[PDB]
């Protein structure tokens, strides 16, 4: 602070850009979003906690996972409107990269343009900075899984899987413990339940139905984007939901 | 574009039974040269919806870009699968595109035609669309379509638009039009349908000389957009006459 917080344009004297920070802090205070690279796929699942109040949003009607060329997955935690500005742009930058080469944009392309995309709203004393995080990622046979988290500062990295927002700490903690690589898709989807029901500690076995978007790109979809149906979403959080109350 | 250089001569499509039959000969001329012989001129839009075009090859591949991209984000937009854009909707669109263009006095050189389905209630197929995979190429039967969920829609250089039960291009308006108005009709079946497509499109081989015989068949039904195996139409020519040797004939006067 001290004078030094209230532009994105002003270096602190420790050199430091105190509303890039500010953002930072609101995107960890907001929703949920997590990535993980399977054998065959990659999953992501977005978790709405803090609706847990809205008893009459129309049911699982807030999703926070679109896609960009019906194979790549990009989900955000922080502000809904600046998210959306972000995946307009990356559709805007794949149909413009589809119009001058008639390829679909590579994944790490793409994730370079939106990065600089955002990094251009940290630049000037007029314009606001973004309030989010993206996942990007993708997934086919040859290349496996390709996941990538750009932060608000524009700085765009590699995982093997992700967690952003709030109680991301925890969820790290959990998602750490197995070796996904060698684990399906289907098989994750219950290991993912049961880290949302011990996290995320306003989530339990009564809302976790309508509360979370559970999205794929899998060998079962064709290596292409599709949300998981309920018909097997049931049965895995059913078997979570019981394994937990076990103990 | 200021005129064509590279085109594509004519295009069939008829409403049948189980939805869309659209033909066009795999041929690409430039000027009185066949120089492409196996040129794509129907393109899938979406499942549920083609595009056919005649005349300029250049102005055909901008607007199938333009709509493979409308199809994109429509696609990316989707919440459900009555969302997706019915034929009716890309008509309207290249409608549109081509009256901006003629408005100033730069049309893309084509007639084109738009084909689908113009419902969602026949099959889930907009349910789980994918864009990079076939599964076609399961054992079940074609849905009977009513005539009026099936979409044929007409746009030639000025914007003049229109829908009917069949639609030509180009010499099909005169050869295939001609037989279509006096022979087609309502439930024709896959077996009527292709008959009668491969009638008009012997008398074009015959009397247009852009034409040729290598006939590509799209279909579109409850089980999507399907493309058929390109084949070599037999053409025959129906009468001996033609065949008489001319030393046979008188040789005085003009015996020609």
């Amino acid at each position: 602070s001290a004078g030094y917080d209230l532009s994105v344009s002003t270096f602190s004297p420790d050199g430091r850009l105190y509303q890039v920070e500010y953002i930072y802090k609101s995107i960890n205070n907001n929703n949920t979003a997590l990535c993980l690279e399977c054998k065959d796929g990659i999953i992501c699942c977005c978790i709405n906690s803090n609706m847990d109040k809205n008893k009459m949003i129309k049911k699982n009607s807030y999703n926070r996972i679109y896609h960009v060329n019906n194979n790549i997955i990009i989900t955000y935690s922080g502000f809904d409107g600046d998210a959306r500005n972000i995946i307009d742009r990356a559709r805007s930058e794949a149909n413009t990269y589809y119009y001058n080469f008639h390829t679909n944009i590579p994944l790490h392309i793409l994730v370079n343009r939106i990065s600089l995309y955002i990094h251009a709203y940290t630049l000037y004393w007029h314009m606001r900075p973004f309030a989010a995080s993206i996942i990007i990622s993708s997934f086919n046979e040859k290349d496996k899984g390709d996941i990538y988290c750009i932060e608000p500062n524009g700085a765009c990295y590699k995982y093997s899987g992700i967690v952003i927002g709030k109680n991301k700490e925890m969820f790290k903690t959990e998602i750490e413990k197995k070796d996904y690589k060698d684990i399906n898709v289907r098989d994750a989807i219950e290991d993912i339940y049961k880290f949302i029901l011990t996290s995320d500690d306003h989530m339990n076995k009564n809302n976790l139905q309508n509360l979370v978007n559970f999205s794929w790109i899998c060998k079962e979809s064709s290596y292409e984007f599709q949300n998981i149906h309920e018909e097997i979403l049931t049965p895995a959080l059913n078997k979570a939901v019981e394994y937990i109350e076990k103990l | 574009t200021l005129g064509p250089v590279v085109t594509g001569t004519s295009v069939i499509a008829i409403k049948y039974k189980h939805g869309i039959m659209i033909a066009a000969d795999r041929k690409a001329s430039y000027g009185s040269y066949a120089k492409f012989q196996n040129v794509e001129r129907i393109f899938k839009i979406n499942n549920k919806t083609v595009m056919g075009f005649s005349g300029e090859l250049a102005d055909a591949q901008y607007l199938h870009e333009l709509l493979t991209r409308k199809n994109i984000n429509n696609l990316s937009e989707k919440k459900r699968k009555e969302d997706m854009y019915t034929p009716q909707h890309y008509h309207s669109y290249v409608s549109r595109v081509f009256y901006v263009r003629k408005n100033r006095i730069d049309p893309l050189f084509n007639n084109i035609i738009i084909a689908g389905i113009n419902s969602q209630k026949y099959d889930n197929n907009d349910d789980n669309v994918l864009l990079y995979t076939n599964k076609n190429n399961n054992n079940e039967e074609y849905k009977e379509i009513h005539k009026d969920d099936l979409y044929i829609g007409f746009v030639d250089m000025h914007g003049t638009n229109f829908c009917d039960d069949y639609i030509t291009t180009g010499y099909a308006r005169y050869f295939a039009l001609t037989l279509l108005r006096d022979h087609y009709k309502d439930n024709m079946t896959e077996e009527e349908a292709r008959i009668l497509i491969n009638e008009c499109l012997r008398i074009l081989y015959f009397r247009d000389a852009t034409s040729s015989n290598f006939i590509q068949i799209v279909k579109v039904t409850s089980k999507g957009v399907e493309y058929e195996e390109p084949y070599i139409l037999p053409c025959v020519l129906n009468s001996a006459d033609y065949v008489y040797p001319s030393t046979l004939l008188p040789p005085a006067g003009c015996m020609w």
